[PDB]
DNA sequence: CAGGTAGACGCGGACATCAAGCCCGCCGTGAAGGTGCAGCTGCT
DNA sequence: AGCAGCTGCACCTTCACGGCGGGCTTGAT
């Protein structure tokens, strides 16, 4: 998508941007005290945005 | 089951530190379960003595502010925390993260009881407002409106009373009071139809919900497929995990005269509308639906479409 | 006595407190500071918000 | 004039003067002191 | 104590080229961990 | 002298893990 906008050469694929993520951490600096899958991913709950629009 | 005979309008309330993190996958505006628990608390405190039954809340959210920050070189955000007191022996305490937010929201609520008479017309709404000031909405206290320019009173608007032209005049005079806001509604049939559309020889259930929230800026020529309005995922109730235990068996319960049951979150879809493109104000009300023998403790906006 | 009459269930007292402090022209006032654990990466961080 | 091929510019004469202790003729010394009178950013990398 | 009626306000065509856009050095640290077991004093 | 209770210490997992942007909502007096 970067260097083939004017060209017709376009792959059969894509991407996703996911704006406004928020990271949340459960174990402070020793995440293995919570669980084992919490050690695989260190904190990073990666919460999705669901916010109301601003009027103007 | 219920259709309100009158509406009560509380003016623009303010909440200083509400709950931002509403669910294990979403953040932002709080859950409507908090508002339904709030109106049930108002019913338990005032509704018994005045012979009125309060049920249903329309959420507006005139404005919303969150206490977040974006780190340098990253597009993700983090929360601003508090500093709890020390444990003992001078040791600092382990941090447990939580988010906060500031809300300005008004809510209209439908009363249907036969305890409204000819003499009580305005003191009912005043007695409701005087009790809804010393309470909290999502863990955040309600700001009390001290000495300012001009105050804001409640309203007790009867639904069936009046001609049909006067009925549309009453609907317009109520809609003018909350026009610069929005409204949260539940769209489950749209999510099910998009499930039926997206399922084309492949199995998927929950990435459907992830698809309606992201920005599909990818397409073969690029093109950005749009969506109808602000679509947002919300926590719409719980689902059961364990069988229901008898009221005195769970060790360290909240109270010992209620059956206990282990549940988990469910996820649905919702939309933020404008309150002038609905033409029905007995709509937009949220209700509980329990089904106590199979779990699935849900809340929704019925009779919408 | 007003605070005591409010604390005893009778009323829910609402007070409004205003404080005037005389510092000097153009001096520094100190608001609250936020606890931010993850400042991202060098060359762009802030270290006081 | 005073191109780096013919070694008679300010940078070449200054680097020959202060580093290797070989002063040029007096006219080019006038030119390099007049450069320090004019002022600028003459730092290396 | 007083003070006017009426009607109309123009056309055309054009608006310039040339050359360049700085180097250097560096970006703070401290505090934010549960759980199980051995062993030590104090008490009945 | 023998259980209850408090304090000190060893054990354990994992390298940050990209930026030219990206959406959809706003009234009538």
């Amino acid at each position: 998508a970067r260097e083939a906008r004017s060209r017709q050469e376009s792959w059969p694929h894509g991407f996703s941007e996911y704006p406004n993520l928020a990271i949340q951490k459960f174990g402070g600096t020793k995440p293995q005290n919570i669980s084992q899958l919490n050690s695989e991913r260190y904190g990073e709950n990666w919460l999705l945005p669901s916010l109301p629009p601003h009027w103007q | 089951v219920t259709d309100p005979e009158a509406l009560l309008l509380l003016p623009r309330l303010s909440i200083q530190n509400a709950n931002a993190i509403s669910s294990p996958l979403t953040w932002g505006f709080p859950s409507p379960g908090a508002f339904t628990g709030f109106v049930h608390a108002l019913q338990r405190r005032v509704g018994i003595s005045l012979d009125i039954e309060l049920d249903g809340v329309g959420i507006v959210c005139h404005r919303f502010e969150a206490q977040i920050s974006q780190p340098a070189g990253k597009r993700t955000k983090v929360f601003n925390l508090t500093r709890n007191p020390l444990n003992r022996d001078g040791s600092t305490a382990a941090i447990v993260e939580e988010g906060r937010a500031h809300l300005e929201v008004s809510l209209l609520l439908g009363v249907h009881g036969d305890g409204l008479d000819d003499h009580p017309a305005q003191e009912i709404a005043r007695q409701v407002q005087e009790q809804a000031g010393a309470m909290r909405l999502a863990g955040g206290s309600i700001l009390p409106w001290c000495n300012e320019r001009f105050p804001a009173p409640n309203a007790e608007l009867l639904m069936l009373g009046g001609s049909d032209e006067q009925r549309r005049k009453n609907q317009r005079r109520l809609t003018r009071r909350l026009l610069p806001g929005f409204a949260l509604v539940s769209r489950e049939a749209l999510l099910q139809q998009h499930l039926e559309t997206l399922r084309t020889t492949l199995p998927e259930a929950t990435t459907l919900d992830a698809l309606l929230d992201l920005c599909r800026i990818n397409f073969e020529p690029w093109q950005v497929r749009d969506k109808p309005g602000w679509l947002v995922p919300i926590p719409a109730g719980y689902n059961a995990l364990s069988p229901l235990y008898l009221p005195g068996e769970v060790r360290n319960a909240r109270d010992r005269e209620t059956p206990l049951r282990f549940v988990e979150n469910l996820f649905g879809l919702g939309e933020w509308l404008s309150p002038h493109r609905v033409a029905a104000l007995s709509d937009l009300l949220w209700y509980h639906h329990a089904e106590p023998d199979k779990g699935l403790y849900r809340w929704s906006t019925p009779r919408f479409v | 006595e007003l605070i005591a009459s409010g604390l005893s269930g009778s009323g829910h007292v609402l007070l409004e407190v205003v404080a005037f402090a005389r510092i000097g022209d153009g001096q520094e006032v100190f608001p609250s500071q936020e606890l931010i654990l993850d400042k991202g990466d060098k060359k762009g961080q802030k270290s006081k918000t | 004039y005073r191109q780096p091929k013919q070694k008679l510019d300010f940078y070449t004469l200054l680097d020959n003067w202060v580093l290797r202790d070989e002063a040029p003729a007096v006219e080019q010394q006038h030119y390099v002191i007049a450069n320090l009178i004019r002022g600028g950013v003459f730092g290396e990398a």
